[PDB]
């Protein structure tokens, strides 16, 4: 899905 | 926090192309994906597409793939949205949302924050000034108006009395007639007693023909 | 991809009352990718639930998210005068985002009968070349409400245009305004010019008339 991508990008952020 | 701000108006031609911008303030603005929603005169919501601005790359809906161009300038923190071959049904305010943002910084999916939206009338009619005619009137209670008729494009503000008087006052909604022109009423309640003493001034401003227009309404 | 269907259409209800709008999807929504929105007129859509149930920074807990896969469900437990909108379900389970064709909440009040004046074309109107007369229903409820025209007993039509205004925020009621509009010589033919109006609370439809001349 593509409104997951935001999510994603946000992980490998911060983890 | 978030906030969208978006271009003024714009009233575009058949055929033709328009390009809507929204600029974005507050927090992080790569990696927090910006959509764009219309909405027709009395229709719903209708999802257009998005973008993440860190990548290139955006994501349109299915039914306007081939007019919808949405892009992003990360040098000013704006999102771009823009449709070519415009047409009549086109006609609708654009919007310009940002996904929601949770506890830290994981976001969520839905649109929390909103632009005012772009009012974009897709029409072939020029611009005309408003013809203002007095509706006169004739327990005690009197209505009287003014009739705000062949005008392009929308809208028109009234007032009563430069604006002092609001009680009672009833500003219909426009009705797009069959010649391109835009028609609307306003009328206002008064007490009968205070028609020969009171004076009734309707203003009509239409700024995209930069037109005011102070008429008296007085009784028959 | 997936079409949204919101029920009912129109909603009337009373503040303090519970109201359920219900969200029905073609396939199954993907990990309960579904929010609500209210939208009321002038505005922008405001969120109000994401991911079918979780609710949103400022929202008061009455409205209350259930549901999943191909029905969802909003609750308004204790409804206030704030809660009278439109509101709108949109699924983000694939790509391809979807909103719902609106399910609108307004107030429920007693029966109110409209207040109808008629306003004939001004001078100024008059040369020219048009007239336009004007009938106002001023404050009413329901909504529904029936105009018609009779120049001269002789009922128009494809010649008048309606409009209706929004909720009052005051006293819940409705008005509207039709505009006949004739040609100088068709005005100037006839004699009579009425406005029948027919709506609940009334015993049968109003007439309001004037002669031109006098």
């Amino acid at each position: 899905n593509w409104f997951d991508i935001t999510n994603w990008l946000w992980y490998i952020k911060k983890k | 926090q978030v906030q969208l701000v978006q271009s003024g108006a714009e009233v575009k031609k058949p055929g033709s192309s328009v390009k809507v911008s929204c600029k974005a303030s507050g927090g992080t603005f790569s990696s927090y994906a910006i959509s764009w929603v219309r909405q027709a005169p009395g229709q719903g919501l209708e999802w257009m597409g998005g973008i993440i601005p860190i990548f290139g790359t955006a994501n349109y809906a299915q039914k306007f793939q081939g007019r919808v161009t949405i892009t992003a300038d990360k040098s000013t923190s704006t999102a771009y949205m823009e449709l070519s071959s415009l047409r009549s049904e086109d006609t609708a305010v654009y919007y310009c949302a940002r996904e929601g943002e949770g506890w830290f910084g994981k976001p969520l999916r839905a649109f929390e924050f909103w632009g005012q939206g772009t009012v974009i009338t897709v029409s072939s009619a020029s611009t005309k000034g408003p013809s203002v005619f007095p509706l006169a009137p004739s327990g005690g209670t009197a209505a009287l108006g003014c009739l705000v008729k062949d005008y392009f494009p929308e809208p028109v503000t009234v007032s009563w009395n430069s604006g002092a008087l609001t009680s009672g006052v009833h500003t219909f909604p426009a009705v797009l007639q069959s010649s391109g022109l835009y028609s609307l009423s306003s009328v206002v309640t008064v007490p009968s007693s205070s028609l020969g003493t009171q004076t009734y001034i309707c203003n009509v401003n239409h700024k995209p023909s930069n037109t005011k227009v102070d008429k008296k309404v007085e009784p028959k | 991809e997936i079409v949204l269907t919101q029920s009912p259409g129109t909603l009337s209800l009373s503040p303090g009352e519970r109201a359920t709008l219900s969200c029905r999807a073609s396939q199954s929504v993907s990990s309960s990718y579904l929010a609500w929105y209210q939208q009321k007129p002038g505005q922008a859509p405001r969120l109000l639930i994401y991911g079918a149930s979780s609710r949103a920074t400022g929202i008061p807990d009455r409205f209350s998210g259930s549901g999943s896969g191909t029905d969802f469900t909003l609750t308004i437990s204790r409804l206030e005068p704030e809660d009278f909108a439109v509101y709108y379900c949109q699924q983000y389970g694939t790509s391809q985002s979807t909103f719902g064709q609106g399910t609108r909440l307004e107030i429920k009040r007693t029966v109110a009968a409209p207040s109808v004046f008629i306003f004939p074309p001004s001078d100024e109107q008059l040369k020219s070349g048009t007239a336009s007369v004007v009938c106002l229903l001023n404050n009413f409820y329901p909504r529904e409400a029936k105009v018609q025209w009779k120049v001269d007993n002789a009922l128009q039509s494809g010649n008048s245009q309606e409009s209706v205004t929004e909720q009052d925020s005051k006293d819940s009621t409705y008005s509207l305004s039709s505009t006949l509009t004739l040609s100088k010589a068709d005005y100037e033919k006839h004699k009579v010019y009425a406005c029948e109006v027919t709506h609940q609370g009334l015993s049968s439809p109003v007439t309001k008339s004037f002669n031109r001349g006098e």
